[PDB]
């Protein structure tokens, strides 16, 4: 396929404003501004784009939410650009490679959305980028496109940046809205609505920097284009950050529906070992369950085909692994992962999350009871659906993941720890004489995975 | 203005804007809470008020959404009680167990609630052990077992809102969150002491009143 | 991320500690609060405090004190703030600081090698401060080198796709002050 | 009711007399956020000018010479209690319950 | 509960101006009469065939004093 | 009798639970802060002549502070001497120790 839209992926056409005008940049903008934030959604709603944060939501019908701004008041378009999940990449090529790219979206977007300023906030683990991409600023203030005089029409659009200073719950739509205004950054609950109510008062939209920048090549590339690739209704072009345990970890951009198989070959290398090695493969990102072998054997990328398998597309973070490893381990990475990056107000993510953390690393070590395997499955029960934001949805998932599809080596690891130890463990871990001594447990094996440190 | 609306088929008249916990307070419907108080500002973090709303797949913190017209709320589902039982188990999996020697004992709302619509037995025997916080201290009039506490913020939304006393918040993240005041300095404000009231737990004590009584003497 | 919430005053830290802004950071200071709104200054906080720690090395006590009078709000807010994110350093934390991803994706490369090739270099652990304070070594979560899993991360830099080969280089190097290119 | 039933009770004449009794409805605990206690309406005896209680010398007990001190009776309506009262013609005095004034919470009012 | 049930408004009907109410409680049927109408509904539970209460084995009180009568 | 830790502690923190299950209401505990900060109590007295002898108050104590001795050849020629105090059942718990720890072995898991 031709007309990749971010080609600087690979940084070979350039970052400043010259080279990025020759490769497609700001042409017959004021006359795209000008022809309303009617047509730019009324486009959105017939283009089938939706949102790349992991939800699916309509991207579109998302800014149809806002209410129009007839003295153009302070409506404020946050511009996500966190990455959070771990193995995501997407969100760091687009920063340091095509900024301007994602400026242009911002005005455009912005546009549809009767705001007035935009924030981008970028993690503060992209310390370079922060700098890189407010250099890309400067070059977009001197050519007078961004501010009170937009273009020299009667619109006008500004531009921040908001760097934070480490958070994976930042990334949330409203835990965003919250870290700007110099709280700690919890996330709220959802009534009254950032569409409504947001930023200082102000509705306020919340939008991946995948998201937004796509949107100039929608607005000016035909706008019925797009629906053309993946299936009907899970439509566009979509980033991948492939990476694992698989011969080459890289970026590409293809399409949806594309099928696992040949995506395994046409590019991203392969699997270290062949196709007959996979062990488990966490599309999408952490957050979603790792499906089984047998599932890839038809996957198609999309935001629900991978949903009827339990997974989802949520970041488009594919990891590919092999059988020469224990997932056991490696979902309780997850887990010690989720746990330290709650924030920690609701109940069931506060406690809950350590509640899994605690039980995992007696997991990894198999020093458990077979029943206990599906007592930590209760437990994640517990937590989905209590919670305000997604995180405490996005810790329970991976549990379920390893039960779901691994339960035989959860109870081989256990079945191995009565061999090797030699006399089986009770509930919590306790062997026949653990007990406590002047202030410490004695004669048991105490793990000490909660990161020594 | 008023909204009806039926909670458990109670029919419920109310002023617009207000929150289902009060239509349901109104109806005679008792539903469980610990981190909303009918003098502070909502907070939704301690998630027991949960209910199910007919149109709809996700439980409701019925302390913070508000009313609405024609809606028709549950709160005896088997869901439910699923539900409120989960959040009794994760509560005390890092409590204490202080009850003989916490001045809270006959009269402790994560007991009684604990009681009535938590499971009756545990299931946590883990090896690791529980979370345990160091005590901060804060004047003479108040004694903090911050060990028992159950991160419900009474005392920091009283503080900051009703006392005009901001020394007193959340300093931490997540697992180690840890009400109190950063550094160590006394609270100051001549109703400092209310919040020994409003923490629904063992946290927050009486000093002068330490290990004197129990409530069902008195 | 060292995760302690309550702060004890040191010899090297306690409020009676003066903090005053360089001449160069009130110019950025002044600018900074012009991203947001007159009756909105003070979400500038996280900009200022990160801004006061590279002047001082580190986020004192002095600063949260200083950065809450700057903006008109009690030293508390400012201590919400502070112990909430993890690249706030309450501590002298010396010249540089090893952040080594740990995650499962970074794991996948090998990465507990690099912790043991540093570790071994060093005669220190994670979370751990050199006898020099030249160095102090800290464990991290993911940092989005994921692809390019076994990253290490020195101050603000990048160092993908290592070995415990590609240690050697590095923490030779910074001692004798010939540091690595980045990237 | 319009009897003096209280010349049938065999009670000492003493508590027409010489107590008061107060029929009142008890009030909400500030330590604990229920509310079922105040439901129903109760009669309590005031206590004695002297003799309500006093320390035993030998053991530091709490002695007392009033028959009231531990009785409290329950009912469901106001009107019962007070009916109770004029029937065994006791001298009563009813204390009002204060009642809550309503104000709406909004979860959205922390920033509007 | 089914049996009593029946049982229980058989009673009604026979006398349908003595019992006011009659109530069953898992394995207990209660016929709740006037102070006028003890002697009549005891004696048709005593002789009556299909009700042949030959033997009273407790008679007691209860005192609720909200109620107008407060003797049970 | 009162019992105490191997360490010399006293077993009862005046958690007053003895005196609400107790069925004759034999039993008063008057408590306050130690000196050093102890939940500890300064008076307990069991009226040996209102208790029923029915082990309500060993069941509900959770530290097994208040515990009873298989002694019953106690009689006192005085009723007054029927009033244990603190001091009396303290030095009962002493001299009992031995044999309650008999009993306590025994019947430990069947409680
Ligand atoms: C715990 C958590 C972390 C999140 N992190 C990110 C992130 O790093 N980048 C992002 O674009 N969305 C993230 N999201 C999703 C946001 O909540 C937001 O809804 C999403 O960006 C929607 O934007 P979109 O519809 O334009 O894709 C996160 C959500 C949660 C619950
Ligand atoms: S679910 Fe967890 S991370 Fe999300 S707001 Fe609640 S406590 Fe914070
Ligand atoms: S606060 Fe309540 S549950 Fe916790 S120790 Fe005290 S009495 Fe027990
Ligand atoms: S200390 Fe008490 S009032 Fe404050 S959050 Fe904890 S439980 Fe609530
Ligand atoms: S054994 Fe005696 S002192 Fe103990 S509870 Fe029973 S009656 Fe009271
Ligand atoms: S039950 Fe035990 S600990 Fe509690 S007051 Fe009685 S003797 Fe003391
Ligand atoms: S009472 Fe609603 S979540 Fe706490
Ligand atoms: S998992 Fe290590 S940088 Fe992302
Ligand atoms: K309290």
């Amino acid at each position: 396929d031709s007309d990749r839209i971010f080609q600087n992926v690979y940084s070979k056409y350039g970052e400043d404003l010259k080279s990025s005008q020759q490769r497609g940049d700001w042409y017959k903008t004021k006359e795209i501004i000008l022809k309303g934030h009617e047509w730019l959604i009324n486009e959105l709603k017939a283009s089938g784009l939706r949102g790349r944060g992991g939800a699916g939501f309509p991207s579109g019908l998302k800014y149809s939410f806002m209410p129009p701004n007839p003295n153009r008041e302070p409506q404020y378009l946050v511009v996500n650009a966190d990455e959070g999940e771990p193995g995501t990449c997407k969100d760091r090529e687009i920063i340091r490679k095509e900024p301007h790219k994602l400026v242009e979206g911002c005005l455009l977007a912005g546009r549809a959305m009767n705001a007035t300023a935009a924030y981008i906030y970028i993690r503060g683990e992209f310390y370079n980028e922060a700098v890189a991409l407010q250099t890309a600023i400067n070059e977009a203030y001197k050519a007078g496109l961004l501010g009170k005089n937009a273009c020299g029409s009667g619109y006008d659009f500004d531009v921040y940046i908001h760097r934070g200073m480490g958070a994976y719950i930042c990334g949330e739509e409203t835990a965003l809205i919250e870290s700007i205004e110099g709280k700690a950054g919890k996330p709220r609950l959802k009534p009254p609505f950032p569409a409504g109510v947001g930023l200082f008062g102000r509705p306020t939209t919340v939008t991946n920097v995948e998201t937004v920048a796509v949107t100039p090549t929608i607005f000016r590339r035909s706008g019925a284009w797009f629906a053309s690739f993946g299936r009907d209704r899970n439509q566009g072009t979509k980033l991948f950050c492939i990476s694992g345990h698989v011969n080459e970890p890289c970026t590409v951009e293809e399409s949806m529906s594309i099928p696992l198989k040949e995506l395994l070959e046409k590019h991203c290398g392969g699997i270290k070992g062949g196709w007959d090695n996979l062990l488990g493969v966490v599309p999408g990102g952490s957050s979603v369950p790792i499906m089984p072998k047998h599932v890839c054997e038809d996957v198609l990328m999309d935001f629900d085909a991978l949903k009827d398998v339990g997974s989802g597309l949520g970041t488009a973070a594919v990891i590919v692994l092999n059988k020469q490893t224990d997932i056991i381990r490696a979902i309780q990475r997850f887990s010690a992962f989720y746990k330290h990056e709650s924030c920690g107000q609701c109940t069931p993510c506060r406690e809950g999350t350590t509640y899994l953390q605690r039980m995992m690393d007696r997991f990894v070590t198999g020093q458990a009871k077979e029943k206990e395997i599906d007592l930590i499955y209760e437990l994640s029960k517990e937590i989905e659906g209590h919670t305000i934001c997604a995180l405490g949805d996005a810790a329970a998932w991976p549990v379920q993941g390893l039960i779901k599809s691994f339960r035989p080596e959860m109870v081989e690891r256990i079945k191995q720890y009565e061999a090797k130890l030699g006399e089986s463990v009770s509930y919590g871990g306790w062997t026949s004489k653990g007990k406590v001594l002047d202030g410490k447990v004695v004669s048991n094996p105490i793990p000490h995975d909660a990161h020594h440190h | 203005k008023e909204v009806e609306l039926t909670v458990d088929g109670v029919k419920v008249s109310i002023e617009a804007g207000s929150s289902i916990i009060q239509a349901a307070e109104k109806a005679g419907v008792t539903i469980p809470r610990y981190c909303y108080h009918e003098k502070l500002a909502v907070a939704g973090n301690c998630r027991m008020c949960l209910v199910e709303i007919e149109r709809s797949p996700k439980l409701a913190a019925s302390c913070a959404m508000p009313v609405q017209n024609g809606m028709s709320v549950l709160t005896n589902t088997p869901k439910i009680k699923k539900a409120r039982e989960g959040v009794t188990e994760m509560l005390l999996e890092n409590h204490p167990l202080d009850c003989p020697v916490c001045d809270q004992g006959g009269e402790c709302d994560l007991q009684e609630q604990s009681l009535r619509y938590g499971s009756d037995r545990g299931r946590f025997h883990e090896i690791v052990g529980k979370r345990a916080v160091e005590n901060k201290a804060i004047g003479p009039l108040i004694k903090t077992s911050m060990n028992r506490c159950i991160h419900c913020t009474r005392c920091v939304r009283f503080l900051n809102d009703v006392a005009g006393a901001p020394e007193f918040g959340t300093a931490g993240r997540g697992n180690d969150m840890q009400i109190g005041t950063y550094v160590e300095r006394n609270v100051n404000s001549e109703l400092s002491a209310n919040v020994i009231d409003l923490c629904p737990v063992g946290a927050l004590t009486s000093k002068p009143y330490a290990f004197r009584a129990r409530p069902w003497e008195l | 991320s060292h995760m302690i919430s309550v702060h004890r005053d040191t010899p090297k830290d306690n409020p009676e500690i003066p903090f005053e802004f360089t001449k160069e950071n009130l110019e950025r200071a002044k600018e900074i609060i012009a991203k947001y709104p007159p009756q909105y200054k003070k979400g500038a906080v996280m900009p200022l405090l990160d801004l006061g720690q590279r002047q001082l090395g580190f986020t004192s006590i002095s600063v949260m004190n200083y950065v809450a009078k700057y903006l008109d709000m009690p030293p508390m807010r400012v201590y919400e703030v502070a112990t909430f994110y993890t690249m706030y350093n309450r501590k002298p934390m010396g010249k540089y600081n090893v952040q080594v991803c740990t995650t499962t994706p970074c794991q996948l490369c090998g990465s507990d090698g690099i912790m043991k090739a540093i570790t071994e270099h060093l005669q220190i652990r994670p979370g751990q401060t050199t006898p020099d304070n030249l160095f102090t070594l800290q464990e991290v979560e993911c940092l989005g080198a994921c692809v390019n899993a076994p990253m290490i991360a020195v101050n603000d830099d990048f160092y993908e796709d290592l070995t415990p080969e590609r240690t050697v280089e590095i923490l030779k190097g910074f001692q004798s002050g010939d540091i690595p290119k980045p990237g | 009711t319009d009897l003096a039933k209280e010349l049938v009770s065999g009670a000492p004449k003493e508590l027409i007399t010489e107590r008061v009794a107060r029929i009142y409805q008890e009030a909400k605990a500030a330590t604990q956020s229920g509310q079922h206690n105040t439901e129903t309406w109760k009669i309590d005896w005031d206590i004695l000018n002297k003799g309500n209680r006093w320390e035993n010398d030998l053991m530091g007990y709490q002695s007392s010479s009033d028959y009231m001190q531990g009785t409290i009776l329950k009912f469901d309506t106001r009107e019962g209690a007070i009916r109770f009262a004029k029937g065994q013609g006791w001298d009563y005095y009813i204390q009002e319950p204060k009642v809550r004034r309503f104000v709406k919470k909004d979860y959205s009012a922390n920033f509007y | 509960i089914e049996e009593l049930h029946k049982f229980g408004r058989y009673i009604m009907g026979c006398l349908p101006k003595f019992v006011q109410q009659f109530s069953v409680w898992k394995d207990e049927l209660v016929i709740y009469v006037a102070p006028s109408a003890l002697t009549q509904v005891a004696t048709f539970l005593k002789d009556h065939t299909s009700a042949q209460f030959k033997a009273c084995m407790d008679v007691t009180a209860a005192d609720y004093p909200t109620r107008t009568n407060r003797f049970d | 009798a009162l019992r105490r830790y191997p360490s010399g502690e006293e077993r009862c923190i005046a958690c007053k639970l003895c005196e609400a299950v107790c069925p004759a209401q034999a039993i008063t505990i008057e408590a306050e802060e130690r000196i050093d900060g102890s939940r500890r109590t300064y008076k307990y007295d069991i009226d040996m002549t209102k208790c029923i002898y029915c082990g309500y108050c060993q069941e509900s104590c959770p530290v097994d502070a208040i515990v009873e001795t298989p002694n019953v050849e106690y009689a006192t020629e005085t009723r007054e001497e029927l009033l244990y105090n603190k001091e009396k059942l303290l030095a009962n718990g002493d001299k009992w120790e031995q044999e309650i720890q008999y009993a306590l072995d025994a019947d430990a898991p069947y409680r």
